[PDB]
């Protein structure tokens, strides 16, 4: 098929992010300056957003068999977006005091928003398996940034094993399902099936997808890469990592299974029952016992996409799966944001690769308390307390969970939870104790006041959540 | 052709075979040359000149190039780990590979069952790849390029030296 | 194909030209071999640079490989999309000369 | 058992092995021409003198080295580009391989021949040779990254891979005239893979490398002297049919004309080896990246946009 | 001619030798060699799965699947340089300062 010029109003966050990496190259190659390339791509950005507000002046279209562009897709393109904003407002300060170069961070931050932009454009196999390599790839370069810290090049290293291992896997279960059936497009894997839908190969197929992806989503047992590689990486890099790349791979993977008649299969769904069950358990009480902020937050990514995984369950029962997990992936986007905006903050600058990057939240309300305030709203939020917008993600998974009688995975979303708030506001009780032992930069007050804008939403959309619900259910896919 | 199929995947696997549990790394990179040659051998052999020409151009022409540069540049010749043979006993031996047989034995249980028309000629031209890699796959070839662009800058990053000289020794944390 | 009494002659020619070449450097070093009678460090990094410049654009280049057979049966939008491609080729090459990876300089 | 069919394939099997001895013979031809008309700036028997003494000498096995692919080496820097003329048209029916992918399988010998470099540098246990094998192992790399985009010129005028089909398109004009910067290019990185003069002991510039060609002895040498002249006469063989008229010509046989026009590009080898002197490598590397990939580049993007502007 | 099942055996075989390459070494240089076996196979199960339908999408899929070999490969071996200038040593098993 080819591209029409109305398509072309269709690809305009693409292709915007791919020309504003492009002359952020160029401005590297000319001048290498850090603010100068910093400006650039906050400004192509923003631009992104906007062009994304112009894409939602125009239709729902499907522009090559590669993508698809509706409201689902503009609702995670613009939470890419809005992650990667964030991403490189924490990551300024960070490298204000990185002695090394300072700018490849940025263009990896923006290859890695274009490879989420794609993942949620995506609605074909191999869209599928270039966004997710477009979001690994640059993830290599930024968790490993910081290559002379033993503990970045550790994670860099388990990272891009552990991820090119989980490549390969979902690349056979592609070839495996491409081989079964003839078409790689979502709608058609399969059509030629008709009591005849659990095919061994097929379902072999998606079992290694199921496994390429769950890896990504930190689902059990390809579980154990999330707390080594939050804790390494860059605190920016843990935020987006946590934020903008589980986002846009749970997207094109409820896309997968909601456009593929795979998804009635009596089989897969179970396995996602198990996986889901399991890594909500799992993921909790792995949590219980951690003092490092950044393995707790992993775990908590583990837990929390549990959640959204029973909520994946459900959704060709309960036809509000899509709109709860819009729900819940802004909610946990906006906490992840600010917890990590405050991680971010409270690490900045760099220091050096010999210095200790211990956040060490005890005693942080007595020397900057708006970033203990912001830190503990977004406790009470990841930990589904009410006023906050966690919780209202947390009512809509379960209310998605109890609507189709998924009662072993309700129980398991309530015994996790109950077992999450303990460390949850474990955390948010001792950043107010009494620490033994212990700024005024306009891009440090950018940081600040993006974490302060984040713990505003997160607050209002808790006691008000119905522009949320009102956008996010606005924004549906093609049925 | 099938005869030529049959011989070149079962060479593919001795071959894989011998670089899995070989000592020297440059003799395992010589078997997976050979082994890359005999999966181009398969690729002729079913019709996908494409795919064996960039297999030999690319996966056995840059990418064992690649790996071969770096042996030959660090100077490593799988010391200190030759020296133990861990990977020739029982205890490491046997688990993972009883593991990957499982693994082998359940998926080749999902292989067969399957309907099989089987594996006809009509040999895929590269014009067809180029007509269907330039149509439908515009946004494919992009942000492949994209990709390979984001991992020229990663490597880059990562592993440039910053000293001087084409001779440097192996100083702990580059002092 | 193994029917056409033509192409299966030339893939015999080819098999053979292939065997007896690699038999006659065979028997080259035979001959070299049976007559005439008896009697730590570190390379660098810009090797691997070099290497990696030229896998990357190697697989760049296949991309150019597969676009040359089909360039006058696409139409002016497969050329469009080269364009950008090879610009944005162009855009990363630059950027390796402009930065100093390209350079020697001993 | 005389059957037509069966007359058939082993006239084509002699025909192989015909055009094999003569490129053979032609490359040793070369070596003969390269000493003889350089010492001016039948004496054939020589040639024939030094392969006996080559022969006829007590080969080396380094104690500490290992065999196979010290041995595996000079094999690939033969062969490789050997094998790379199989896919050469000399006549309307005198070619060993017709396949599909023309150029594709030059490629790929093109790009196995830099394992005989990498294997004799781990092989021969020096540093020195290795480091030479790594700097030669780079240039060759460094200037065959343009070599596909360079003949994709060629494949984009002609619209396939296949040899047969270059050579009828190049029916009415010769491909030098529209593609000279493909033309020199292309030559300029034929030079460069086979490691000719020019860009020949990249360890001249540093005193901690030297020359991979040493530490073999005899016939092992002999090989990889031999294969770099099939090379460059296959690179030669290529360039004519690639650029030049594939045995075309006006009243003169098409083999006649393919080897008359083989030996003009020789005889303007020699003449570019006698002329030019060695650069260093500094600007070698940045020739060959900066001045060689654009250009090649904006040569496929001007040839594209001119057989699309004249599309009938 | 040739049946699609044994083609992805092949595939199946190679996938899973390369795993155990994978698993059982300890060298980070053989681990990423398992790793580029493991994506050749993939390739390969992809390659026979397009030519089973006669479709060019799996030589696409390939094509895909070569150039994120390409570049995962040089990522894995810069990581690998970089780990031997840092600790001198490419043990995979030395590098597990972060634990649970």
């Amino acid at each position: 098929m080819t591209i029409t010029p109305q398509n072309l109003i269709a690809l305009l966050p693409l292709l915007i992010v791919g020309l504003t990496v492009v002359v952020v190259m160029l401005s590297i190659a000319w001048r290498r300056n850090h603010f100068l390339n910093a400006t650039l791509s906050v400004i192509g950005l923003n631009a992104a957003l906007v062009s994304l507000w112009f894409v939602g002046q125009a239709g729902a279209m499907d522009v090559t068999p590669l993508m698809r562009v509706d409201g689902f897709a503009m609702l995670y393109t613009g939470l890419v977006l809005l992650a990667s904003l964030a991403t490189c407002t924490f990551a300024y300060p960070w490298l204000e005091g990185y002695n090394d170069n300072k700018d490849e961070f940025y263009l990896l931050v923006l290859i890695a928003a274009l490879g989420g932009i794609l993942l949620a454009n995506a609605n074909h196999l191999a869209s599928l398996f270039l966004g997710i390599e477009l979001i690994s790839l640059p993830l290599f370069g930024l968790v490993g940034y910081a290559f002379r810290q033993k503990r970045s090049l550790e994670a860099s290293i388990k990272y891009t094993i552990l991820s090119a291992a989980a490549s390969s896997f979902l690349l056979f279960g592609m070839a495996l399902v491409y081989a079964q059936s003839g078409d790689l497009s979502f709608v058609a894997l399969g059509k030629n099936l008709g009591g005849m839908l659990n095919e061994p190969l097929l379902l072999a197929g998606f079992g290694l997808m199921i496994v390429g992806l769950g890896f990504k989503l930190s689902l059990v047992p390809f579980h154990l890469w999330t707390p080594d590689v939050y804790q390494g990486a860059p605190a920016p890099v843990s935020t987006f990592l946590a934020t903008a790349s589980k986002i846009a791979i749970f997207g094109v993977v409820m896309r997968l299974f909601l456009y593929a008649p795979v998804g009635d299969s009596e089989a897969i769904r179970v396995v996602l029952a198990i996986i889901a069950f399991a890594s909500i358990i799992f993921g909790n009480l792995m949590a219980l016992s951690q003092t490092n902020i950044k393995r707790l937050l992993g775990y908590s990514s583990i837990s929390h996409l549990g959640y959204l995984l029973v909520a994946l369950i459900a959704l060709q029962t309960g036809e509000m799966s899509m709109e709860a997990v819009g729900v819940y992936l802004a909610g946990y986007l906006f906490s992840s944001l600010g917890a990590f905006g405050v991680v971010s903050l409270m690490s900045s600058p760099y220091r050096g690769p010999d210095a200790d990057s211990l956040f060490s939240y005890r005693g942080l309300f007595w020397h900057r308390p708006i970033l203990a305030a912001v830190m503990t709203v977004m406790m009470l939020s990841l930990a589904g307390i009410p006023m906050t917008l966690g919780f209202i993600g947390k009512f809509y998974v379960l209310a998605v969970g109890v609507q189709a009688h998924l009662w072993w995975l309700v129980g398991a979303v309530v015994v996790g939870s109950a077992i999450g708030l303990y460390y949850y506001l474990r955390v948010a009780v001792s950043l107010y104790l009494h620490a033994p032992e212990q700024p005024s930069n306009w891009q440090y007050s950018a940081g600040g006041i993006v974490v302060l804008i984040s713990a505003l939403l997160v607050l209002v959309l808790g006691v008000w959540p119905q522009p949320l619900i009102s956008i996010v259910r606005l924004a549906m896919p093609l049925m | 052709m099938e005869f030529a199929f049959y011989i070149c995947g079962l060479i593919a696997i001795l071959a894989t075979l011998r670089v899995i549990t070989h000592t020297n790394p440059v003799h395992a990179l010589l078997y997976l040359i050979i082994s890359l040659l005999a999966i181009s051998g398969v690729f002729f052999s079913l019709g996908a000149y494409f795919a064996g020409a960039l297999e030999i151009i690319v996966y056995a022409g840059a990418i064992m190039v690649l790996f071969v540069f770096v042996v030959m540049m660090l100077n490593l010749g799988g010391s200190e780990i030759e020296q133990e043979r861990q990977w020739l006993k029982p205890q490491v031996w046997i688990g993972p590979a009883i593991l990957s047989a499982i693994m082998l034995v359940v998926i080749v249980y999902a292989i067969l069952g399957v309907n099989d028309q089987g594996i006809d000629g009509t040999p895929i031209s590269a014009k067809a790849v180029g007509i269907t890699l330039f149509g439908p796959y515009v946004l494919a070839v992009e942000l492949a390029s994209m990709l390979l662009l984001a991992g020229l800058v990663v490597a880059f990053h990562v592993g440039r030296e910053e000293r001087a000289g084409e001779v440097l020794s192996n100083r702990k944390d580059d002092s | 194909m193994s029917t056409s009494t033509e192409v299966i002659a030339h893939h015999w020619a080819f098999a053979i030209f292939l065997i007896v070449a690699i038999g006659l450097c065979c028997l080259m070093l035979v001959g070299g071999w049976f007559l005439g009678g008896r009697a730590r460090l570190r390379l660098s990094a810009k090797f691997y640079l070099v290497a990696m410049f030229f896998v990357i654009f190697d697989v760049e280049a296949l991309y150019l490989f597969a676009w040359s057979t089909s360039i006058r049966e696409s139409g002016w939008v497969g050329f469009v999309e080269a364009a950008i491609f090879i610009f944005v080729l162009l855009a990363g090459l630059v950027y390796l000369v402009r930065i100093g990876a390209l350079d020697w300089t001993p | 058992w005389i059957s037509p069919e069966l007359i058939e394939i082993l006239l084509t099997i002699l025909k192989a092995v015909v055009i094999l001895l003569v490129v053979v013979t032609c490359g040793a031809f070369m070596s003969f021409g390269e000493r003889r008309l350089l010492g001016l700036f039948g004496g054939s028997l020589q040639l024939v003198a030094d392969m006996i003494k080559m022969f006829f000498k007590e080969d080396w096995i380094p104690k500490f080295s290992d065999r196979v692919i010290f041995t595996l080496a000079p094999m690939i820097a033969f062969t490789s580009l050997l094998l790379a003329f199989a896919i050469v048209p000399v006549s309307p029916g005198w070619v060993v391989a017709d396949l599909n992918i023309g150029i594709l399988f030059f490629l790929m010998m093109a790009g196995l021949a830099v394992y005989a470099v990498l294997f004799a540098g781990w092989s021969s246990n020096n540093k020195y040779s290795l480091l030479g094998a790594m700097r030669a192992s780079a240039q060759t790399l460094s200037y065959e990254v343009f070599l596909g985009l360079s003949l994709m010129g060629v494949v984009a005028q002609a619209g396939s891979f296949n040899m047969t089909d270059i050579v009828n398109s190049q029916a009415h004009v010769w491909n030098v005239i529209p593609q000279f910067f493909g033309f020199i290019t292309f030559a300029i990185a034929g030079v460069a893979v086979c490691h000719r003069h020019p860009f020949d002991q990249p360890e001249a510039e540093q005193e901690l490398a030297d020359g991979y060609h040493i530490e073999y002895s005899g016939m092992k040498f002999g090989l990889f002297f031999v294969g770099e002249y099939i090379g460059i006469v296959t690179i030669s063989a290529l360039m004519v049919t690639l650029f030049f008229g594939g045995w075309q010509g006006p009243l003169l046989p098409p083999f006649i004309w393919f080897a008359l026009k083989t030996a003009f590009f020789m005889m303007m080898f020699i003449l570019i080896r006698a002329s030019l002197p060695r650069p260093r490598y500094d600007q070698v590397m940045s020739f060959g990246w900066k001045i060689c990939l654009p250009l090649t580049l904006i040569n496929l993007l001007v040839t594209a946009a001119v057989i699309l502007w004249q599309a009938q | 001619m040739i049946p699609l099942q044994h083609g992805l055996i092949l595939a199946a075989i190679l996938f899973v030798l390369g795993l155990t390459g994978l698993v059982i070494r300890r060298n980070l240089l053989f681990m990423l060699i398992g790793l580029e076996i493991m994506i050749n196979a993939s390739a390969l199960a992809f390659v026979v799965a397009g030519s089973y339908w006669g479709q060019t999408d799996g030589q696409v899929m390939y094509i895909l699947a070569i150039s994120l070999a390409a570049a995962e490969a040089s990522i894995g071996l810069a990581l690998l340089l970089q780990l031997h200038r840092r600790r001198q040593n490419l043990n995979i098993d030395s590098v597990s300062e972060m634990r649970g």
